[PDB]
């Protein structure tokens, strides 16, 4: 059931996919304004110890609501909110209270209006709370990946975390992509090693189909300790995920 | 549901009735949650998202979701009764054995298809499997239900796998498949094949009826959470005893289907394939 | 720091 369920994320992920370039639609807010709202929820989601999966969940409603709908200045906070209480609601076992979130917006919005957004995001949507993201694919090319190195997958979850924050240029590569990507670049990084010819014939995705996102996370990898967000790197400073983020990017991708 | 006329109330998740709808006439279920200091629920948020994904025969299939900002209905397609229902009334005789082996095949199709895409039912119970009068059986209560893309962490008791009383970390598919086999005991003898009273008395009858689980056939139940050296010796009843109305196939089906490993426990796509299915049927109840 | 009040750090 394993290769059914990466065909069926395969083609759900299309479906889920947010619009390409949504943030030139947007009146109000700007790529470097979802950057900030994704820092926030980075921070938040370490402070609240909630997964990583939560908060690749909350990005992607973030984005398919913001593809959807218009939001101004000051409502984009509350539009990351309540995509935030929505996909731990989803995702985690016990979601923390809308009062939780309502404090830890500095008490901005009320817990009427988080509930309201909340339920503003879930009728835009329509529901569909269970769109694939980086960290589902990610798990299923772990399991694709010998030898199971924790380095190799702490480096392609900090990778697939920093893709969350510039919507331009990775919301125009699929989430299969971006975590093929990573994985790619973290053992490349780690342990030296290309793309395995087991996920080439598990994915279909050859090293030179993913050169673009590969390249473009390799950018930003490179410049992640000079990016003005740093919620990551911090979370991923930590023995938790063995200090990924503290490693050097190689400087040359022999490609 | 100015559409719907609520024609009676079936059972008390929110409360749900039995309604028809005015345009179409067709006869449904239309289940209410209360959205209040917590808004929507999250059961109610992962059976509307994971139910919706899933359009398989043996799955009671969502149809609408009138999300209104007071309350949320979910609109299914309105079965007969339920299977612990339909298993008290015919209590005094056995279930015909054709109907039982269609019944199992159905529900493995549709685990089969839960399990194909990443929805884990973990509600898996007689009181969540619906019938029609057509003979089928479709899952139902998905309000407990997790998607597994990530695995899943551990958070009724009778069907409750082995896995999960040893403090098992991540949700496995097997924890369904367990489910479904003892639902198929259930439908055999007409009786819960571990009516455990708590967490400890429900391990004790598992072990009583399967055996104590020793390393060799689970290796790695002595470094388990919830697992107690202080535990009986037990020995591994004869499946003849256990379910004797069953069948060499249906019991060896069984057999692997309440199998103490979760990786060795066989799955819904491996159960179709068992001899016990080579004659499957569709048999009315 | 997860409190954060991000109107002000948008403008």
């Amino acid at each position: 059931y394993h290769e059914d369920i990466h065909t069926y994320l395969r083609e759900m992920e299309v479906k889920c996919k947010p619009k390409v370039g949504y943030m030139k639609k947007q009146p109000d807010i700007t790529n470097s304004m979802r950057a900030i709202l994704v820092d926030w929820l980075v921070e938040v989601g370490e402070e609240y110890k909630l997964q990583n999966e939560t908060l690749h969940l909350a990005v992607n409603y973030i984005d398919r609501f913001l593809s959807s709908m218009s939001v101004l200045r000051g409502k984009l906070q509350l539009v990351g909110t309540a995509a935030m209480l929505l996909a731990s609601k989803f995702e985690e076992i016990y979601p923390p209270e809308v009062a939780e979130f309502v404090y830890i917006t500095d008490d901005t919005y009320t817990k009427k209006q988080v509930l309201r957004m909340e339920h503003l995001v879930l009728k835009v949507l329509t529901f569909d709370l269970a769109a694939p993201t980086v960290n589902q694919f990610l798990t299923q090319y772990f399991l694709h990946q010998q030898p199971a190195n924790c380095k190799v997958e702490s480096l392609a979850m900090f990778l697939g975390e920093l893709s969350l924050i510039d919507a331009d240029p990775y919301l125009k590569y699929l989430p299969s992509v971006i975590a093929g990507a990573a994985f790619h670049l973290a053992l490349y990084t780690v342990t030296g090693q290309s793309w395995p010819e087991s996920l080439i014939r598990k994915t279909g995705y050859t090293l030179e189909s993913l050169k673009p996102c590969l390249m473009d996370l390799h950018q930003t990898y490179l410049k992640a300790p000079q990016h003005a967000q740093q919620s990551i790197r911090e979370k991923y400073k930590n023995s938790k995920y063995h200090g990924v983020s503290l490693l050097n990017p190689p400087e040359t991708l022999n490609l | 549901m100015e559409n719907f006329q609520k024609v009676e109330k079936i059972g008390e998740y929110g409360v749900v009735y039995k309604a028809r709808n005015k345009l179409t006439g067709e006869v449904v279920a239309l289940k209410k949650i209360r959205l209040d200091t917590e808004g929507v629920p999250s059961t109610a948020i992962r059976e509307i998202s994971l139910l919706k994904e899933l359009n398989h025969p043996n799955i009671v299939k969502l149809l609408d979701v009138i999300h209104t900002e007071n309350k949320l209905y979910l609109v299914f397609e309105f079965l007969h009764q339920d299977l612990k229902k339909f298993m008290d009334a015919s209590a005094l005789t056995g279930i015909p054995l054709p109907l039982i082996k269609s019944y199992l095949f159905q529900l493995l199709q549709g685990l089969a298809f839960c399990h194909s895409h990443r929805v884990l039912h973990r509600d898996l119970k007689p009181q969540n499997l619906l019938i029609n009068t057509e003979g089928a059986i479709k899952l139902a209560d998905f309000g407990l239900a997790r998607a597994f893309g990530v695995p899943v962490r551990t958070y009724t008791l009778w069907y409750r796998a082995p896995e999960i009383l040893l403090g098992c970390k991540y949700y496995s598919t097997a924890v369904d498949i367990w489910s479904l086999g003892c639902i198929f005991a259930e439908m055999v003898t007409r009786r819960a094949l571990f009516p455990g009273d708590s967490e400890i008395d429900q391990l004790f009858r598992i072990f009583r009826t399967l055996g104590t689980p020793d390393e060799v056939v689970w290796p790695g139940v002595t470094s388990m959470p919830d697992y107690k050296p202080s535990f009986p010796k037990w020995a591994r009843q004869d499946f003849s005893k256990v379910v004797p109305p069953l069948d060499e196939d249906g019991r060896s089906l069984l057999s692997q289907m309440l199998h103490y490993d979760p990786n060795k426990r066989i799955s819904a796509k491996a159960a179709l394939a068992h001899p016990f299915f080579q004659d499957v049927t569709k048999p009315v109840p | 720091n997860a409190k954060r009040n991000l109107s002000s750090e948008f403008a």
